[PDB]
């Protein structure tokens, strides 16, 4: 059923599984019209679909054309998500298809279940974790590919760069979420932390700097302090 | 007018006949029910005084044979039976009528309640829902399960209602996932009406029968079935105008007839609020919404 802190290690067992997050599928800017009314202007989006064990990100880019002439876009967006996810599953060889798809929002449950009626053996589940995946558009390379897309497009990433060579997926996933949580609580400070240093570079084929193990410890500590800081600034503690 | 005579009443029992009901004391001189209106199905039902567990009873149509009730002390229930000897049956019944040992079916001449609750219900269709082909009447009780319940255990004792599932491949066209899930017209009109029921009178008959079995037997699966069938219409944007008008009247009389004290269990709050206030047909059930709001406003 649902997914919480009791069964946290299940993410990193050997049953294929994917997170699906739809919080950046439909994006708008809100602005005034000449007549002084308010209007939205959509911008490109994406579906964040992530194997937590391997780091394989399947970034489906949602080009604003997909909304042209449509109504109830917040609702269409969940169904379009579910459709893109189903389409993905159907494109993977059977031995690559997930046994479980975990959605980060419960409003995705029905749209995905309906679209996956053909796959009765794939379990569609919610989670009680507050995962910070909405912050995915704070990763510059992922933001850049979304905003430059002129058509629908799927781009594949490994969201853990090369970390798994040195750490467990359990530890890589936890670094990832600390990073995302920080980016979501204060993007400037978090980005200040990651990239003021020249010595540390982001390889052309990576998303995050090339930190040594010791430098990651320092980074990780700085992100924890950031999160705690903003929590004080927020609640005056 | 026809008769359902009884051999005797050896155990104390509350007897129902359609929407009416009366108590018989253990070994009271009761020999059955007379003056039953020809032209409708009927249901005769039982709740033993000593064990309110198991309400049970029989659906029948007096046009289809001569039926009597005999207590079976081995199986512990009042059993419906058919007498194929027409003359012998007339000779026994006439003795009982001359000794006034029968309760009269108490129909008021202004009252169309039973008709309105059974307008589309026909014995032939009951007998396909309740499979026991050697008898012309159908036994139902509270514990009987439905085919769909048997999929979520004896197949012979089941209620074979039509299976309705909104998250099923039957209900959802490849490529119309969103349209078909948010508007059930395809499922209602093409799958169920055109394909399965053939017409709206058969659909309404199952719906009415589902409801009557929920009300008289507390049969949970029938209640589920009544509500599913209502929800499928109310969640379709495209329903023939005559169907909605008839549904409004059907439901109206079913809400009118429900015992006030069984409302909490026989009526699904989610389905009714959705149907009356959110669904495509939210403005189309004027009579039903008006009685629901004046009789059970707590549920809403
Ligand atoms: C053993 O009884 C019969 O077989 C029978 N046939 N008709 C009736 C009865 C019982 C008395 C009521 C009417």
């Amino acid at each position: 059923g649902a997914m919480n802190s009791s069964n946290y290690a299940e993410l990193f067992n050997n049953d294929i599984k994917l997170f699906v997050d739809d919080t950046n599928v439909y994006r708008v800017t809100v602005h005034k019209t000449f007549e002084g009314n308010v209007a939205t202007k959509a911008i490109n989006g994406c579906i964040f679909t992530l194997n937590p064990k391997t780091g394989h990100l399947f970034l489906k880019i949602i080009h604003t054309s997909v909304w042209a002439g449509q109504k109830r876009l917040s609702q269409l967006a969940k169904w379009k998500t579910a459709e893109e996810v189903s389409a993905l599953v159907r494109s993977l060889p059977k031995e690559e298809q997930p046994k479980q798809i975990i959605v980060t929002r419960k409003a995705m449950l029905d749209p995905l279940e309906v679209h996956m009626l053909d796959f009765p053996n794939i379990a569609i589940r919610p989670t009680e974790l507050r995962l910070p995946f909405s912050a995915a558009m704070s990763i510059d390379k992922l933001s850049d590919v979304v905003m430059k897309a002129t058509e629908p497009q799927m781009v594949l990433f490994n969201i853990y760069d090369d970390w798994l060579d040195r750490i467990s997926s359990y530890t890589a996933f936890s670094r990832l979420t600390l990073l995302l949580r920080a980016l979501k609580t204060n993007e400037e400070s978090a980005k200040m932390i990651l990239l003021s240093d020249p010595t540390i570079t982001i390889k052309s084929y990576h998303l995050w700097p090339s930190f040594t193990d010791e430098q990651w410890i320092t980074i990780e500590s700085q992100m924890r302090d950031l999160i705690l800081t903003e929590y004080g600034r927020k609640y005056n503690v | 007018m026809n008769t359902v005579p009884f051999t005797s009443a050896p155990i104390e029992v509350t007897i129902g006949i359609d929407q009416y009901s009366f108590n018989v004391k253990e070994n009271q001189p009761f020999h059955g029910i007379k003056d039953i209106p020809i032209g409708h199905v009927h249901v005769i039902h039982f709740q033993h005084a000593d064990n309110s567990s198991m309400r049970y009873g029989y659906w029948f149509d007096c046009r289809m044979g001569n039926f009597y009730i005999q207590y079976d002390p081995k199986d512990g229930l009042y059993k419906m039976m058919e007498e194929r000897d027409g003359a012998k049956f007339e000779n026994i019944v006439h003795n009982f009528k001359e000794r006034q040992m029968m309760v009269s079916y108490p129909k008021i001449d202004e009252d169309d309640t039973w008709y309105n609750l059974t307008e589309f219900v026909q014995m032939d269709k009951i007998r396909k829902i309740v499979r026991k082909d050697e008898n012309q009447f159908s036994y139902v009780d509270s514990s009987m399960t439905t085919v769909q319940e048997n999929e979520l255990s004896d197949p012979a004792h089941s209620l074979n209602y039509t299976v309705i599932n909104f998250k099923s491949r039957e209900a959802i066209r490849p490529g119309h996932e969103m349209e078909d899930f948010l508007d059930k017209s395809y499922y209602l009109n093409t799958v169920m009406l055109q394909g399965i029921f053939k017409n709206s009178s058969n659909y309404f008959g199952e719906l009415q029968f589902a409801f009557l079995n929920a009300m008289f037997f507390g049969n949970y699966g029938s209640s589920l079935q009544w509500h599913a069938m209502i929800e499928l219409i109310c969640s379709s944007a495209t329903v023939p105008k005559h169907m909605l008008d008839k549904l409004d009247e059907i439901l109206y009389y079913q809400i009118k007839t429900l015992p006030e004290q069984y409302s909490d269990i026989l009526l699904n709050e989610r389905v009714w609020n959705i149907c009356l206030y959110s669904s495509f047909q939210k403005n189309s059930l004027h009579n039903t919404e008006k009685i629901m709001e004046n009789k059970y406003p707590e549920l809403l």
